């Protein structure tokens, strides 16, 4: 009902209507994270390559 | 094949109705959790709406209309007839009432309640029954659930042989399309025990439900009185029929209530459709007015419409979205 | 005047991206060369379109922009295409092995080593700013990179720009058109990430503006170019204020003042209307109050829910073209009698309008057809929960068996995450769930 | 991720290898020389992929050829397309396997390994990023089977995040050379089991049938088996090969095919079935490809996939047809037998076209399915393994180069739990 703050120009205007009225991590913990994340992968990626190392001695064993 | 789903299994409609589909050969049924379903017969309570519909190459449908509990549940029902201006509160056919929190409406209730004492005229009340209001307020705030606060209709039509009182319930079934149609059977839910008019603790000549009946069979057979008899009662007994008697302002309740939710719940555009079976319960004072007390979005119906009303449900509801290879219903137009 | 720089990454953000800047360009008369013969202030200015553009002194006008994706197949389209000419090569930032549809491989193995060229070269747009207010930032919920790649972006621009609003705006995953099947991992995952480092997302749901240019642009099977150019009208419409003069929407703050008054709940429904196909050989031109109503059917939105089971916290109206605030009112008027439009309590019912007069322009041989008036509504409303539901239910199926799981623990990852962004997400429906019922 | 290395080993792995770049290179455009006389771009888009771009605009594949005995690579370079290899990538031994996995593994393959891997790094090094390796190989016989997981678990060791993907193989006494075949297919599997990321489960108990029962080849040759295997070859490649929306590449298919690491053996399917030589004349409808593809007759892997449950499916349309048809008919399919689709994976089934057709077909479908069903395959396996291992015969074959036999019974039970970890999901 009520027509408020209308502004007008060359490209066209704006206004508003009301028809009621009412009733951050740090760089250091970000490349901390980052690097947990890297040292859980060099983990398993060593792991993987133990694995594989057992199954070469066991290869010269056979 | 069709493809559907039972997420309520203590719907004895629903029940009888996907028994029904399953023996056409046409409709298979899935389990509980698998999402990619024609037709869901969905749960009474928290249903998923937000999953409905986003499954690519399938047509999904139903049988619960989302935001219909606002006609369903006492507290709404009476707040949307009090806000609504399609009702009104000049509404003629809704018994007074008013909303009463146990801790709003509670000053707006008394001072209504001293008019019907300085007029001294009937001044009775439901929520149980009581003749005073300070005397089942002590009972709401009691349970610590919001009930309703409702005049009761002391003046009810009264069958004879037995003096007794009586609600009717009706099935009215709206489908994807919105049409709304009535079933042509009702019940008589009757009283077995004479109507006291001052024995407002006994509840079973005042209130009339099936199960605090079960001289419960006496007059008919599980206290339900089909329309063959009652309408040829009112012939005998008041020279009338009940469709001019009664159903006439049946269905204009009927009407007046879907029509009021109509822009609120209606599936006309959405990506997902909606039916649902209504049972409205009405009340007829001594002059054959008829009003309405309540409205059931989960209802069960009578044993012996069963086989009659499930096969209507699949007929004007399911089928009409899901084809395969008169009318029960009377529609009622708008 | 205050800079706005727009940072697309992973194929769906390069992608809408182009399709924006090819609009923006045609919108301001600015040709593939970037020259802009309306431009009489050569090599400089702070006209409002140069929130977007910065002036070479040969009269270049570059976008503030800096596309970033892991691997270089689709920057490479833009590095050879009809707009070659307008980016700088160090706007265009590329990998050579992309994140495989993996979240974790995106923000931890091969974000790692790519984030800090990517900041370089966002610092470069930013020196050359006087005002820069923020970015606007583009990405799929779906892909690798655009899920992994931009959580971790947005959380290091809170870092080096804490002082600056950051938009999304994020395509939200549909079977129709979808790439992966873990993608409900990948939308979880990053929403979490980035919820409290973005100030306003505009989700495009894939599968409604898939049935839009199906329903109404009588296209059988859309591709990416259908869907986005009509993706980059909505956000060319979201970013008009911008770019043009008015009164409404002019800084990026404004839009978290405007459509965001809880922090969290910063989704805003964007509905666009009317959407009409140039193969159509009769058409009968829809009036205000026509456009205006289609704003609130729900097959115009772009995300499918149902508003009237939900509360509203804010609604802007956005036109463009033959529009005057009259015509408007009467049309409001009109629907508020008719539909279900619930705002909260704590806020009042109104509507943010305002107008272009210049109405919205359309790409030759594309397929949406000239109007004489375009409306987009941005409302926020609590009925846009329903994307949250759907897309948690999808995760909820997947993580009872760890499906999938090995692949993101495998990029160093910890299963935890899994859960703690799932918490957030029940969090967030729980948030909705209270403004809204 | 753009180039991939191939590695074929013994005589089985060679011969489908060599079938499967005669028929890609038709696809591409690419004569025995090496030189492209096509037409259409499509062909070169991705033609890096499987080949390397030599001097004078000739194009060598990206393949190393592996055997023991001499004889098999002989018959590769005086094949039809035999030139178009690069000599310096046939690495021979001279005593073969003798159908002896130990010898393929640890005694015979062990000496000759280090020569293939010289081979695959200076391969590896002309990658602008290798996205990984597929191997073709036979897991009845000694040196593809022995050898060849013995190379896998050396590539993992010197690239160990790179994609591996195998077609193997599968024995069938319908299609038998001797009776080791279940020893080495088991000592195989559990290699592949823990060693790659997609194997394709290569059936000869469906190949056979499919020529018998469904082609009609009352006495089919290996010629004719390899023809279905080159045709699911080349279909399950289309999507690394061509320009698509997808643009899909080894890494992407594992993430969304493998749902739990050691679940990786796919079932492939191909639509429609052709014989050699004669040719086809009535294309298919899009609604015959779909139910084709499905059908278990159409199954390369003998197995019924009515008996388990699909995890996830990819399906790769090729010719000019209704790409919103295909739509309508996989979600027909899915939607009227979801009970064969797990529920707890949402959109498990994927969909592509390819424009451009194979020879000889306007309209084809290649299927994917990693199905629980799969386990059919690992039982049919173990008891034939475990019909003899329970008297201990032919063993010595084996202890005889070093083996014990504690190795056989840890084989035996791994493909045992991966048959139980199968059935988990299936009722799941
Ligand atoms: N609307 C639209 N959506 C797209 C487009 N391209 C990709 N998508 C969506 O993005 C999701 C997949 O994420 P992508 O952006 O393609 O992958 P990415 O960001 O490059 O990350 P990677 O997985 O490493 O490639 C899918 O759900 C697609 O629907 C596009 O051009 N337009
Ligand atoms: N205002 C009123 N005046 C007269 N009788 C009333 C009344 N309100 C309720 N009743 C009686 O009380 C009985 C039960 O009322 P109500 O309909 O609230 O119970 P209910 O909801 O359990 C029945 P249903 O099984 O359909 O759900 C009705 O049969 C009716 O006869
Ligand atoms: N489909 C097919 N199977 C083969 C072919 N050659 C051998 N096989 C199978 O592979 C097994 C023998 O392995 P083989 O390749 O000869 O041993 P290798 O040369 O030492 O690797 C047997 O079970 C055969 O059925 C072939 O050309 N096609
Ligand atoms: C549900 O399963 C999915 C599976 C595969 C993908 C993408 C990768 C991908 C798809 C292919 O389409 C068939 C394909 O072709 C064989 C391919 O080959 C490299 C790779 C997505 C999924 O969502
Ligand atoms: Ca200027
Ligand atoms: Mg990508
Ligand atoms: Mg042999």
């Amino acid at each position: 009902m009520e027509v408020i703050e209308l502004n007008k120009c060359t490209s066209g205007q704006s206004f508003e209507v009301i028809l009621k009225p009412p009733s951050d991590p740090s760089l250091e913990e970000i490349q901390k994270k980052l690097e947990a994340a890297e040292e859980r992968r060099k983990y398993q990626e060593a792991e993987l390559l133990k694995h594989l190392a057992e199954k070469r001695e066991h290869e010269r064993e056979v | 094949m069709y493809t559907f789903v039972v997420r309520d299994e203590n719907s004895s409609v629903y029940a009888e109705v996907s028994r029904l589909l399953l023996a056409t050969g046409q409709w298979k049924r899935l389990r509980k959790d698998n999402p990619r379903f024609n037709l869901m017969l969905g749960e009474r309570n928290r249903l998923p709406f937000g999953r409905l519909g986003h499954e690519p190459g399938l047509v999904q449908l139903v049988n619960y209309y989302r935001g219909a509990d606002k006609l369903c549940r006492k507290a709404s029902l009476v707040k949307l007839i009090k806000t609504s201006p399609e009702l009104s509160e000049s509404c003629t056919w809704f018994p007074e009432s008013y909303v009463i929190y146990p801790t709003d409406e509670r000053e707006v209730f008394l001072a209504a309640y001293n008019r019907r004492r300085e007029g001294r005229e009937g001044n009775v009340w439901i929520a149980l029954i009581s003749s005073e209001a300070s005397e089942l307020l002590d009972f709401i705030d009691e349970q610590g659930q919001v009930h309703v606060i409702q005049k009761y209709l002391e003046k009810p039509l009264l069958l004879e042989p037995g003096h007794r009182k009586f609600d009717i319930r009706s099935w009215v079934l709206v489908d994807h399309l919105y049409n709304i149609y009535l079933y042509r059977e009702g019940v008589l839910r009757t009283s077995s025990e004479p109507y006291n008019s001052a024995n407002f603790q006994d509840k079973t000549c005042h209130l009339t439900n099936h199960c605090i009946q079960k001289n419960y069979g006496r007059y008919e057979e599980g206290n339900e009185m089909f329309f063959e008899e009652f309408n040829q009662y009112l012939m005998d007994a008041l020279n009338t029929t009940l469709e001019n008697s009664i159903l006439l302002q049946i269905k204009h309740i009927i009407r007046s209530c879907l029509m009021c939710i109509e822009p609120a719940i209606s599936t006309k555009h959405l990506h997902y459709q909606s039916f649902q079976l209504f049972g409205f319960d009405f009340m007829v004072d001594e002059e054959l007015k008829v009003w309405l007390i309540e409205v059931n979005g989960a209802p069960a119906c009578a044993q012996k419409l069963y086989a009659e009303l499930c096969q209507g449900i699949v007929d004007v509801a399911i089928s009409s979205v899901f084809p395969l290879a008169t009318s029960i219903f009377i529609k009622l137009h708008h | 005047m205050r800079e706005c720089i727009s940072i697309h990454v992973g194929q769906a953000g390069v992608q809408i991206g182009n399709a924006c800047w090819e609009l923006y360009c045609l919108e301001h008369g600015i040709q593939p060369d970037g020259q802009m013969p309306s431009d009489k202030t050569i090599g400089g200015g702070d006209d409002s379109f140069n929130t977007f553009f910065s002036e070479t002194g040969a009269g270049k006008h570059v976008p503030r922009a800096v596309f970033v994706d892991l691997e270089p197949t689709v920057i490479d389209e833009v590095r050879t295409g009809t707009y070659r000419q307008l980016f700088h090569p160090e706007q265009l930032i590329t990998g050579k092995e992309d994140a495989a549809n993996n979240y974790a491989r995106g923000h931890y193995t091969i974000g790692k080593e790519i984030i800090d060229l990517v900041l370089d070269r966002i610092r470069k747009l930013a020196d050359q700013c006087t005002g820069l207010q923020g970015f606007l930032v583009f990405h799929s919920f779906g892909g690798g990179t655009g899920s992994g790649f931009t959580s971790l972006l947005m959380e290091r621009l809170s870092v080096d720009y804490g002082k600056k609003s950051k938009l999304e705006f994020s395509i939200y995953p549909a079977p129709q058109v979808s790439t992966a099947v873990v993608e409900p991992y990948n939308s979880i995952l990053t929403t979490h990430t980035t919820l409290e480092h973005s100030d306003c997302a505009f989700m495009v749901d894939n599968e409604a503006i898939y049935d839009i240019c199906r329903r109404n642009l009588d296209i059988e099977r859309p591709t990416y170019t259908n869907l986005n150019r009509l993706i980059s009208q909505i956000v060319s419409s979201i970013t008009a204020s911008l770019r043009f003069d008015g009164a409404l929407n002019v800084d990026l703050t404004e839009f978290q003042t405007n459509l965001v008054p809880y922090p969290r709940i910063h989704f805003p429904l964007a509905t666009y209307a009317p959407v009409i196909s140039a193969e159509k050989a009769y058409h009968e031109q829809l009036s205000v109050a026509e456009i205006t109503n289609a704003c609130f059917e729900p097959a115009n939105q772009m995300v499918k829910c149902d508003p009237r089971h939900g509360k509203y916290m804010a609604c802007c109206l956005l036109y463009r073209g033959d529009v005057v605030p009259k015509d408007v009112n009467a049309a409001i008027a009109t629907i508020k009698t008719k539909r279900s439009i619930q705002f909260v309590d704590w806020c009042p019912t109104g509507f943010k309008v305002g107008i272009n007069y210049q109405p919205p322009t359309v790409v030759p041989g594309g397929d949406l057809a000239k109007v004489q008036r375009a409306v987009c509504m941005l409302s926020n409303t609590t009925a846009i929960a329903e994307a949250w539901a759907r897309l948690d239910h999808k995760f909820d199926l997947m993580y009872a068996k760890r499906a999938f799981v090995h692949w993101y623990v495998g990029e160093g990852m910890e299963e935890g995450e899994f859960s703690e962004a799932r918490e957030d997400m029940a969090a967030l429906e729980k948030d909705y769930e209270e403004v809204g019922v | 991720m753009r180039e991939i290395v191939h590695i074929q080993a013994g005589q089985c792995g060679n011969q489908i290898g060599a079938k499967f770049w005669e028929v890609i290179s038709d696809e591409h455009g690419i004569d025995p020389t090496g030189s492209y006389h096509g037409d259409s771009d499509l062909q070169l888009e991705r033609i890096n992929v499987y080949y390397n771009e030599a001097t004078g605009n000739k194009y060598v594949p990206r393949a190393i050829l592996v055997d023991l005995e001499p004889g098999t690579m002989d018959s590769v370079r005086s094949g039809p397309f035999g030139q178009i290899f690069r000599p310096d990538n046939f690495v021979f031994g001279q005593s073969g396997a003798g159908n002896n996995w130990a010898k393929g593994h640890y005694t015979e393959g062990a000496e000759l390994v280090d020569s293939v891997l010289d081979v695959v790094r200076k391969e590896s090094e002309s990658c602008d990023c290798l996205q990984g390796f597929q191997l073709t190989h036979s897991l009845g016989g000694g040196t593809g089977s022995g050898m060849g997981t013995l190379l896998i678990s050396k590539i993992r060791e010197e690239y160990p995040d790179r994609i591996m993907n195998t077609f193997s193989v599968m024995p069938s006494p319908k299609v038998s050379d001797t009776v080791v075949e279940p020893y080495n297919a088991t000592l195989s599997v559990h290699q592949l089991v823990e060693n790659t990321d997609e194997t394709y489960c290569i059936d000869n108990e469906a190949l056979y049938d499919i020529c018998f029962r469904t082609l009609k080849l009352t006495t089919p040759t290996y010629g004719d088996l390899n023809h279905l295997v080159s045709a699911t070859m080349s279909g399950v490649t289309t999507c690394l090969r061509f320009p698509g929306q997808l643009n899909a590449d080894l890494r992407k298919l594992a993430v969304n095919m493998v749902p739990f690491p050691r679940l990786h053996f796919f079932m492939p399917g191909f639509a429609p079935l052709t014989s050699r030589g004669s040719q086809q004349y009535r294309a298919l409808t899009v609604p015959e490809l779909t139910q084709q593809m499905f059908d278990s007759k159409n199954m390369m892997a003998a197995c019924d996939p009515r008996h388990g449950r699909y995890l996830t499916v990819a399906a790769i349309f090729r010719g000019r047809m209704s790409m919103k048809e295909v739509d309508e008919q996989m979600l027909n399919v899915q939607n009227k037998n979801s009970s064969y689709f797990v529920e707890w994976i949402p959109n498990n089934v994927k969909t592509a076209v390819c424009d451009i057709p194979p020879r000889g077909l306007k309209m084809s479908a290649t299927f994917i399915g990693n199905s629980t069903a799969i386990q059919e395959l690992f039982k049919r396996i173990s008891e034939q393994f475990t019909a003899m291992f329970r008297r201990k015969a032919f063993l010595h074959w084996y202890t005889g180069e070093g083996m014990d036999e504690m190795e056989f019974t840890e084989a035996e039970s791994n493909m045992n739990d991966l048959v139980s970890e199968y059935q988990q999901y299936q009722d799941a």
